[PDB]
């Protein structure tokens, strides 16, 4: 596939942030000789997001949260710099949240956009006249759904930050607390396991983390599912 | 409850300031 | 000498928190030595079943919440355990593990109440005092916790309703969250989060012009000032700021509150363009 | 005063409520229209089904993290996963049921009374101003009478879902206490065994063996008295 | 010569999984060797970013599912990485941390797809093999994880509308879950949970008369047998057993499989009047 | 893919039995 809107392209302050990015596609089966019904579509697109943004954001957080924490804590167990962990945690979190958000959103949104459109209730059009309204609605549902879920995706990522900072608040402390004692934090069970039962070539470096090894957590920020790549390499 | 209510009120008075 | 008997008296009381037959006396006798003994919080946490016992004390009064049948004995008893939990939440040795178990999440049912009875007000304040204790540490973990747990929607309810003292402490808790940059960014992220807070603050201004409170007016102004520090927030406030803050309504009351006059002065200067 | 016991109510189907529904015989609506007595079982179970699933998930969420950390901390020097499993389940049933009751009551009373008002109005149709007040007065009376029933139903649903899912979150600790048995040793958390030894007074220290009954009394009381339910025994 | 010359390549290939440039080649060679080296799963888990790498490969394909654009090159890339995650779930050392990290829930979206194309039919079959490998371990921690993660609703979708192999693998998972005492109690604790299972199982019996499958019938009969072990499930099954069982519609299939007759024999006798 | 598709089909049919 292909994207259309980068991360910063859409504002989630309000549903008005949707409004500018909706594509028109002016060739239509209804709006021609009907300038009045172009204008039903915006409230329906927002209608679908407003009923679906909250329960989807909470679920995308739930699945991605426990996974990212145990993986980031395991990888950065020997690193004593909490700022490097906080960066890679939010990187992987931004990615895993946007992914599980897109899985849970699109098909409900595809059917939430068009059904909400309705158009006729706000009528007496012929059965052939109804069809060309439904074909225009099911199309415009496919046009603007990428934007419609990109909205719910960004909402979950902006809410994932504070929740991730809560569960790593434990791990963020032992590296600050050990720093006050002039020592580097090193998870004692990981230190024993890597030394006693792990080959060197795969062994976790004690001091910190190597930049060639950060590619996974760095690409977690580069390629975000559903959006443009940013600092692509 | 009276004593505990009162002393708790004094305590909250310092806290917010 | 005499201190060793006192240390053992506490040691036994802590042990006596487990059994429900001996909890009431030990809850009383330990809630009195809370400031007297320093290491109560680590001892309370790392001893067996003690933190569970206080959690039971809290849930045990949940039936008396809805319908509201909270007695005075119930209120004083469960608050004495809340006092010991505040000691755990205050001591640095135990604060993070205390938040790690999400223990304050079980006082939130008390903040939802509206009964205004003295047993409910004592419960409401003692629960608020525990949160006010956490926000005073100014720790990053405290702010990051409270935002995720939705205590802000709980405060806003108490700031509109409830007593003046309850209104003040709740606003102070909200204030301390706003003082942190992370608390501000969270509230000004969406419009539903901003507008809910700003409308709360506006409705509080009208209430203060008819029911004045010096300390309430102080912390309400400080909250408006902290919102003015956000770009998108500062815009929305130029059209939203209550006119009673702009005019002479609160002039007589603030005539001798230097710190509040300065905050309000800066607030209008902040929105100036 | 708690009306029911944990055993009294059956959760398998929504029809477990109908035997316990208390319909006041003196409601003026049913005095003039007894046919409207039949909308109650439906309207009550509609309210209990629209809220049981959201409440159960939220209730376990608030109770889960707390319940795992206190039980792990308290049994970190016990090698018998049997006693920890028993105590952990006891304390989840008490805390989850509590979190359910706080989350369930206020919306349920509104959901019950509102569902009763529309089910009443659908059959009455005529909707005269008297028949209106008859409906709101009946819906209010019935909601108050059967709020405690329907919450215990949602409570029991959460408490039964809470068991299996705690077994997931405590699975790691269960393995360590049986692994050590396979290696002929007790299990003792290296971090807790250090702190107790180095910093804790003897009279309150966590013994390296098992917990003494008389010190486990808290976890037993979590099973004796559950919020919203009658105590199984009297002690 | 020795193990080492190949082990050093394997030691490397694990490190090659981090960089997205060198990841594709490492995924292929490592998935070929997942059987020859038994210690691969610990080295896959405790190496840096390796499991975050495999998780990344899964998520990067999520975009292709909802608009069905998956290519076979994409499908074999994730089923490569899925095969190493399966090796982590198979090893007893890393299985607990595999489930503790909640990794399977990212395979769960793969089981919701309906596309029926070969890239999607292969993706579903490899994801079913991961959970199918987990259920075969006969481990209580696998049963308690699967129940509360809603794998059964995913399974019943596949058992209803999928290729005969997808149906057979899914019914096998629902089988092993039911045969565990805690799984049988969980599936039958709520009428909804039973009714959803009964409606599917009955529908497959209908479509197993329109098109027969001896394997699928063998796992459907054991499912009906294991359900019959529960009193509440015994009663419901006796009044709504799919009539095709006792309708002599399946009499011809039985001759080859003597075990299926034994399983069906005790089923009708278990639900005796 | 077809190679791995075939092999997986053999493996799965063995597991279920």
């Amino acid at each position: 596939p292909q994207p259309q809107y980068s991360y910063h392209d859409i504002n989630v302050y309000s549903l008005a942030g949707l409004a500018p990015h909706i594509t028109l596609n002016p060739t239509i089966p209804l709006f021609q000789a009907h300038p009045q019904l172009k204008q039903c579509v915006r409230q329906a697109i927002e209608r679908a997001v407003q009923e679906l943004v909250h329960p989807v954001v909470d679920r995308s957080i739930k699945i991605a949260m426990t996974t990212c924490e145990q993986i980031v804590r395991k990888d950065f167990a020997l690193d004593s710099e909490e700022s490097r962990m906080r960066i890679a945690a939010h990187h992987m979190m931004r990615n895993l949240t946007a992914g599980m958000a897109m899985i849970t959103c699109r098909e409900p949104l595809l059917m939430s956009i068009s059904t909400n459109l309705k158009n006729s209730f706000a009528r007496t059009a012929s059965p052939q006249q109804r069809e060309m309204m439904d074909q225009a609605a099911a199309q415009l549902a496919q046009d603007n759904c990428e934007l419609a879920c990109c909205f719910i995706q960004k909402t979950a990522v902006e809410k994932a930050g504070p929740e991730m900072d809560k569960r790593l608040a434990t791990e963020f402390e032992l590296r600050k607390h050990a720093r006050q004692e002039g020592r580097r934090y090193c998870d004692p069970v990981v230190l024993t396991y890597q030394a006693e039962r792990m080959p060197e070539q795969i062994r976790l470096k004690v001091g910190g983390v190597d930049p060639k090894q950060l590619a996974v957590y760095e690409e977690f920020a580069r390629n975000v599912p559903g959006f443009l790549p940013t600092n692509d390499l | 409850l009276d004593l505990n209510f009162k002393l708790l009120e004094e305590h909250l008075a310092l806290l917010v300031e | 000498g005499p201190h060793m008997l006192e240390r053992e008296k506490i040691y036994q009381w802590i042990n006596e928190l487990s059994s429900p037959e001996t909890r009431e006396n030990a809850l009383l006798e330990l809630s009195k030595k809370r400031e007297s003994v320093p290491d109560l919080a680590p001892m309370l946490w790392h001893s067996f079943g003690t933190i569970a016992a206080l959690l039971q004390e809290i849930v045990n009064i949940y039936p008396s919440i809805n319908p509201p049948t909270l007695t005075a004995h119930q209120s004083n008893r469960v608050c004495n355990a809340l006092a010991l939990l505040q000691c755990v939440a205050s001591h640095p040795e135990t604060r993070s593990a205390f938040l790690a178990a999400h223990i304050p999440l079980f006082l939130y049912p008390f903040l939802h109440t509206v009964s205004k009875t003295r047993p409910f007000e004592y419960l409401r304040l003692t629960s608020l005092g525990v949160i006010g204790a956490l926000v005073k540490t100014d720790e990053q973990e405290v702010i990051n916790f409270l935002l995720t747990t939705e205590i802000i929607p709980l405060c806003l309810r108490i700031m509109e309703s409830g007593s003046e003292l309850s209104k003040t402490v709740a606003t102070f808790i909200l204030q301390k969250i706003l003082l942190d940059d992370t608390g501000l960014a969270y509230i000004c992220q969406t419009y539903e989060r901003f507008s809910h807070v700003a409308m709360i603050l506006g409705k509080m201004v009208l209430q203060l012009s008819k029911e004045p409170s010096a300390r309430l007016l102080k912390h309400v102004v400080r909250c408006y000032l902290r919102l003015s520090d956000n770009p998108r927030a500062r815009e929305a406030l130029r059209q939203c700021l209550p006119d009673q803050l702009k005019d002479t309504t609160f002039a007589q009351v603030l005539k001798d509150d230097t710190t509040t006059k300065r905050w309000l002065a800066q607030l209008v200067k902040n929105l100036q363009e």
